[PDB]
């Protein structure tokens, strides 16, 4: 059925029908335009008319120009041949292969299948990174963001774990889904090359939004992904890690229209609805009905001026499962990877962890390096205030064990530690301190395997 | 056009409804659809509706129904190990129709009876469920079912020679659940964590808000309070959830186990879910729900512990439904009316003599999600302005591996007079003393460590040196708690004090120790230290043992000299 | 004491980072009421 | 004579007359409810229209819905008998006890009896507190606001004035008027039981206003509160004090309701009209015509966010006689009760003090007082920058007697201390410093009092 | 100006009185216009001008509250009346901004007009130290005068 | 004022073949302020080379916006028509800006920060934009500008 | 850009030098595209933004800026033209903070897309230490690639 525009402002154009309303969500198409423009609908306005939210520019658009109803949305072309292919955030080529040939065509807001069992993530994601697996354990259902901020290699870390990650002897298979928004020509030429060499493209579905792709496209993105993903574990039974970055540029794009929306800004000028949208993403994820397989999210959160408290990076914390925060000021130390360990946490840690999953002694030795690494960290502070020479012996043997930490332990020459691997640098390292001050590890651990 | 009407428009949130006219403001009504919405504006020529969920599946000349209700719930046997929603029904019904409960007649024909009176018993789930008589009805007992098994719906009595009771009841979330009498702050709900019981006491009934940034542990101390507190029932509104937080706790919880009974949790507990797909209705009516239920179990002289997560995402849907119906935005653009709202929310909270006699009660915790350490408006501001307790989880206090990351400078509680005579009493003569005396060694440590931050520690004279280890012992040994732990989970108040004392002693033989020129360093090493440290780990009195151990080991630093 | 300006110096700008920017999120909410109304 | 309901927005509803409009300010009754539900009338819009203020909330109003004009506003009943009863916000009995048998039915806007005088407050007003007594005097007539934040026992202090507050040898009766708002059911069942059990009842109105009450019923609490005041000092001549806490949780209602009246908002999202309503209010105060008896006012004016600079706090300064501020950090710091010396001030003070009312050194000794403590309070920063040994020996004395002020003159161990105790302290305390640094001390005071 | 009175009064007060004080200095007398303040005036103006829904700027203040409040401090000064002789309104005026904030209504565009300002400051009086002016942000464009 | 005042009566273009004038602004002054330009400039001289335009407190608003423009003009006219190096000396550009911006509530804009115009810059930009050589290359207007800091 | 010419001419500069930079490349030529100054082109939006009564936000800044600059700078790129051959336009920008803050908008937004940053040093500078750029506060992303 066809409308006409009566109103344009900006990326909100106002349409009114003649006969049959489209309802909210369905996708208009704009006659009279050398390329295609869609306008999503978002509300009825009352008298026939309905207000939308365009995919792309609406210069040129003039009052009296004819639009059509699609009669849907937009959807997810889903089969397991998802695999292997890299796509746009619409879910179109970018690889110049065929379009995919859909087993089903599934809405993305989430409604579709409802996957989730009412179940508590568990077992092993080996990332292959030893900060990760050993001391911030990745487990199956789970979301843990990547914490960090502008000019870190965030998005490095987060190609190594799509390159690298796999679920040790699972009945299952492995695929991972890697969603990128807002990013340059050159970061996406380089992320398709990279899965392309190494092979990571057999096991992987990936969307690349570019900065200059349409708004609503990068809205989309991790829509699209996190169907794909809830396909692939709930109809394919697989173990699916998703990697979202970066979840500040989604939230940029959010912000942009929320103002071309109407809403009174929030603080910081955000939307209104920063938390209730955001919820929409990182409540999917976990086990899926009939355990076989899972939903798992590693998003990352970039800082905006390096802010941990700024509503967007703030908000997603609850999302999670394991934090990884990096900071700035530690990679001007050159201790990379540059995770504040002091602010890295497991919140479903104790869940993937202990005898018959890693090793019994694991919580304690995470305990001990913890405690001590922040110890020494505060240590640093007050050689700075009475001067090296007047720290006591007992806080001098802290103050190197943080040097320790971020020597041997934090830092990895790129390479795939076994957390039986990050457990022994971790004794290891323990050692430097007085066996009498090791006072969050128990004796029988002391004993089997100092 | 009375009990129904038809959509006139729909867009930008707000469905406008031709007739519904005798719809009341607040009133949850029902689309053809299945979407629930709540009847907002009140007009001439028109309702407005909030919708809660998607408008796209909301069209013009739809069917709108009243449902009678701002909400309402079901209050009988099936309550325990389920799992609702915001509006409650199974993660549709409430209470199972087939399931058949053992009924226990307490009452014989002829007796008089009153709102809130006990006339059966159901060991639905030990615990024991008790049949009272719904609020607003009395007068005597004409027929009352013998004991066997019988379905919700069934009739197990009728009153006056005609009410008609079962084993359920429904009652208006909204709505308060009356009492007798809301008694003043006299019992310590006893958490088993000592930084809480000793520093920051909540009473049975008290209103302690939990606030601090997103990731500081504020769940964590209520989870940790419902597997070991002494409620008998917990009511988990466990909002704010996103990303993932819901079907981590879909399939979870259902596994986690009461440390009291060994038990699943569920058993004790009722959910609320609060998702982000939800409309801000529903999540705004959530602690509603959860308070009337709350206050049903208390009517039946349980004390039970209202879990909030969070207020700052229920102001947030507020606010949404606020600014739909064009009510005018304030401060960060909150309508004016949510202080006095939430204030009202709140004082629901205490413990009662329930109707017919009974003690019970409702213990409420709220978590406080600020938009970014900013804590001002909504959740903070307004709730710590109500709340008498604050436990404020701190970030730093976390980076340092301090558990549990409560700021022993920060936090608050007024209740500690209330609940002094009970631990005196029951517990320890020296309660209140004791607690009053760590806290003024951490009041003068957090001082002392402000100096220090200016002019070092090596000016520092042994007398502060001293006060600084004891510090240290207080908050590694007593206000640190280890959730993980088997034993450390849940710290009995026996325990508490028994720890309490053997810091306390440890501190007078300390100051006594250095008035006598021992070397701090000498008593820095002192072998008890060790086992003071690993002292939360012990489950038996073998910890007052130690008050003994460290006296005579003084005095071979007396000896020594 | 170039301790003193040095850490606590930390001090004034997390202080500054509060407000000349937390003031502007407000300057502008307010417009926006009636701005936005 | 009726009307119907035409809108309904949350408190705010219209309401349409045929024959006779009803005046600003009368009270309305909604037909066809469970509980009295009154809409007080706010404006006129025109059409014979006019707009109200409901006093309960507006769940189930159907538009068409009856309304009655009272003929009136909402109403005190008037009596000497009001004394010994505690009531709602609105007159109506909490206590169990039947409704008041007015002698007089008064308007409560403060238009009713035209009662002060244009007579400047004087003679003393014993609290029974050694800090407002002997150093802040409170005098008959005036307004002197205690001034704290959230955390502080201001109710404590309220309570505890209500229970002692006398009028030394006067020929005239003394009356307390104790008035909250948006108190919860444990503050209400603590208040009743606390005049209840010490017989501070007899000689008082209470005046309780809940949480959970109506917003207007909150707005009517300091009118009814001030009615009663202005009625037994003018028209049986007493010494009467009232104590309204808390002001900001007054102004919090207030400002709730002005979104709802269609106003643009002022300053931090409160009410344009903030400061005309709030001198509605403390305009109400002073000496009374034929100069037997007074109206004074004790308001407590909480910080929000502890902020002095809030509009509501700030702009409730001007009305006051005497100010007591009280202080978080002092409070943290054990000192009880928590007023900041240097921010609390006695604007009619000398009008109170001297020869024939206290004593002749009193304004030289809280001159000198109030020097030392500021000195002290500065030389605190001092030592934190400099060192505590790098501080002078007279700086010293100073700083130690910060300290002394704080320990014990500040602090009472609940005592009731008369202005001759309370002047002994002082000048025990003043002691500490050299007697040559006495700047603001005559030297006749000194060999006199010294 | 009491609080029962309508913001027009209040707002009028101003003009009462210099209409007045101009009227004693054209006898040739010197008199003192003391203002309690203008703090309250531009709120009792800004109540009129909402009523009367003109557009509300700053702190919701009329754009009309600058050249108005500056051409009242204009009528101060000491002139040369009808029929020779001399006489002078000097004028004093009260600040009270919302709360310490001192920006507007009041001193922000008063302090722009005035030539002088004695700044009580509240730790000078805290202090004990009388007049409590502080005399480090105190001015006056009149010492050579 | 006086440091203004000063080079109204001092300036000059040291040996050039041009001939200077002066253009003398002054906007929202009082009464006392103009008598005593006003006076400056008749007894030192200073007022044969120049031009001045005098913006009184009590004056129009809209007059205080157009007498930076009735100056720039002139000075143009001086510098451009007779060839002539012109120093233009305006006092003060933050008392044109109250006037400016006190209009802007009148005006139905949306205020920008510290209640300022919304098109503060691109206005002011009319002003600075005017100085600068002259075709021909034997006049230039010049500016000295008094900007006090409100609030310092 | 000069500062009588409207903030929309000056907004579009960036955009019509882009084009004509994009249009040499297609020939098969490596263009320099060198922009003094993005600073100023955001205050000039910002001007138009606040005239169209678009919220401000930080420093008064338009919600819109971040996306558009970032747009702009992903124009750069050395490419395989219509009809192959290669070209490309690389872009210089110069970044004017208000005044050493170094925040908004200039700066901050752009440091975050740019790949390089080369920073003139003041002290650098008046050390005369030439090219003033100093070695220790300048990155390129581009030293691997």
């Amino acid at each position: 059925e066809y409308t006409g525009i009566t109103y344009i402002s900006g990326p909100l154009l106002f349409v009114e029908n003649a006969k049959d309303l489209a309802y909210g969500a369905i996708v208009d198409i704009k006659d009279g335009t050398g390329r295609v423009r869609g306008g999503q609908v978002i509300e009825v306005s009352e008298e026939y008319a309905v207000i939308q939210v365009f995919e792309e520019t609406t210069g040129l658009d003039l009052a009296t120009t004819s639009v059509s109803l699609v009669e849907d949305v937009a959807r997810l072309g889903v089969s397991k041949e998802m695999l292997g292919r890299r796509f746009n955030g619409i879910g179109k080529p970018i690889d110049g292969l065929p379009p995919i040939t859909p087993e089903k065509r599934l809405p993305i807001t989430g409604l579709p299948l409802n996957p989730v069992a009412r179940r508590k993530p568990e077992q092993f994601i080996q990332t292959g990174i030893s900060t990760i697996d050993v001391m911030n354990t990745l487990v199956r259902g789970q979301k843990l963001p990547i914490f960090s901020g502008s000019g870190l290699p965030a998005n490095e870390i987060a190609a190594q774990i799509a390159r690298q990650a796999t679920v040790r002897p699972k009945e299952e298979p492995f695929a991972v889904v890697f969603a990128a928004m807002g990013i340059t020509q050159r970061e996406l030429s380089y992320f398709i090359q990279e899965f392309e060499r190494t092979g990571a493209l057999s096991r992987s579905v990936l969307f690349l939004n570019k900065a200059d792709d349409p708004t609503i496209e990068r809205i989309l993105t991790p829509r699209m992904a996190l169907t794909v993903a809830e396909y692939l574990a709930f109809e394919h039974d697989y173990h699916v890690l998703v990697i979202l970055t970066d979840m500040t540029n989604y939230c940029e794009a959010l912000r942009e229209i929320g103002a071309a929306r109407e809403e009174i800004p929030g603080r910081r000028g955000y939307p209104g609805y920063m938390y209730t949208d955001l919820a929409t993403i990182y409540e999917r994820a976990g086990v899926v009905e009939g355990k076989k397989g899972s939903v798992t999210q590693i998003p990352i959160l970039s800082m905006p001026d390096d802010d941990r408290t700024h509503p967007i990076p703030d908000l997603t914390g609850y999302i999670t499962e394991g934090q990884i925060q990096l900071s700035r000021e530690l990679h001007r130390k050159g201790i990379y990877p540059p995770i504040d360990p002091l602010p890295s946490l497991s919140r479903l840690m104790n869940n993937g962890v202990g005898k018959g999953k890693t090793r019994e002694d694991h919580k304690q030795v995470s305990d001990q390096l913890y405690s001590a690494y922040a110890n020494g960290v505060d240590i640093r502070k007050l050689v700075a205030i009475i001067g090296e020479d007047a720290l006591t012996e007992n806080d001098r043997r802290y103050l190197q064990f943080a040097d320790a930490f971020e020597r041997f332990f934090i830092n990895q020459g790129q390479q795939n530690r076994s957390i039986e691997e990050s457990l022994q640098i971790a004794w290891a390292l323990l050692s430097m301190l007085p066996q009498g001050e090791l006072k969050r590890i128990s004796k029988d651990h002391i004993g089997k395997y100092y | 056009m009375i009990q129904g009407v038809i959509q006139k428009i729909a867009g930008p949130a707000v469905i406008a409804k031709g007739m519904l006219g005798a719809r009341m403001y607040d009133i949850c009504k029902v689309g053809e659809e299945g979407l629930v919405g709540e009847i907002i504006r009140l007009d001439g020529d028109t309702a407005f509706v909030q919708v809660y969920e998607d408008t796209s599946g909301l069209k013009v000349g739809e069917p709108v129904v009243s449902t009678g209700l701002p909400l309402a719930v079901e209050l009988g046997p099936g309550m325990l190990n389920g799992i609702y929603d915001g509006i409650q029904r199974p993660l549709v019904h409430a209470l199972d129709r087939e399931k058949k409960w053992a009924w226990t007649p307490m009452v014989k024909p002829g007796d008089e009876v009153r709102g809130g009176m006990v006339l059966g018993t159901v060991p639905e789930f030990g615990f024991t469920h008790k049949i009272l008589v719904p609020p607003d009805v009395r007068g005597r007992v004409k027929e009352v079912k013998p004991a066997g098994e019988y379905t919700v719906e069934e009739p197990v009595v009728v009153l006056e020679d005609g009410t008609e009771l079962k084993m359920y009841h429904t009652w208006p979330v909204r709505r308060a659940r009356p009492v007798q009498r809301k008694l003043d702050p006299n019992t310590p709900f006893l958490t088993g964590m000592r930084i809480l019981d000793v520093l920051f006491p909540v009473a049975m009934g008290g209103t302690a808000a939990i606030p601090g940034p997103f990731g500081s542990g504020k769940t964590v101390t209520q989870q940790s309070l419902a597997k070991w507190s002494n409620a008998d029932v917990v009511v988990y509104v466990g909002c704010g959830e996103r990303g993932n937080e819901m079907t981590d706790v879909l399939v979870e919880f259902p596994e986690l186990t009461d440390p009291k009974t060994g038990g699943p949790l569920m058993h004790r507990t009722v959910l609320i879910a609060n998702t982000s797909n939800m409309p801000v209705a529903a999540r705004e009516a959530s602690i509603y729900v959860g308070v009337t239920i709350a206050e049903y179990f208390r009517d039946q002289g349980f004390s039970v512990a209202l879990m909030a997560d969070s207020t700052s995402r229920w102001a947030e849907a507020l606010r949404e439904i606020s600014s739909r119906l064009e009510e005018m935005p304030a401060e960060e653009g909150y309508p004016p009316y949510l202080a006095a709202r939430l204030a009202a929310f709140y004082e629901r909270a205490g413990k009662v003599i329930t109707l017919g006699g009974e003690e019970g009660a409702v213990t409420i915790v709220g978590a406080v999600s600020p938009p970014g350490g900013d804590m001002s408006e909504p959740v903070t501001q307004s709730t710590l302005r109500i709340v008498g307790a604050f436990w404020r989880l701190d970030a730093s206090l976390a980076f340092r591996r301090h558990f549990p990351a409560i700021n022993w400078n920060g936090s608050y509680s007024l209740f500690t007079s209330a609940l002094d005579p009970w631990y005196r009493e029951n517990v320890a003569e020296d309660y209140p003393e004791l607690r009053d005396a760590i806290s003024e060694l951490l009041q003068r440590e957090a001082g002392l460590q402000e100096i220090v931050q200016l002019v070092g520690p090596d000016a520092l004279q042994d007398a502060e040196r001293l006060v600084i280890e004891v510090g240290r012992i207080i908050r590694e040994d007593f206000l640190q708690q280890n959730a993980y732990h088997e034993v450390d989970a849940y710290c009995s108040m026996k325990k508490a004090y028994g720890i309490m004392k053997m810091i306390l002693a440890f501190y007078k033989e300390a100051e006594a120790a250095i008035k006598r020129g021992v070397s701090i360093d000498e008593i820095l090493q002192l072998p008890v230290l060790e086992r003071i440290g690993r002292a939360r780990y012990v489950s038996e009195e073998e910890f007052p043992a130690y008050f003994e151990e460290a006296m005579k080991e003084i005095q071979g630093a007396f000896k020594a000299l | 004491i170039p301790g003193i300006r040095a850490q606590i110096r930390f001090i004034q700008q997390v202080l500054e980072q509060r407000e000349r920017e937390d003031t502007f999120r407000l300057k502008r909410i307010k417009g926006k009421i009636e701005a936005r109304e």
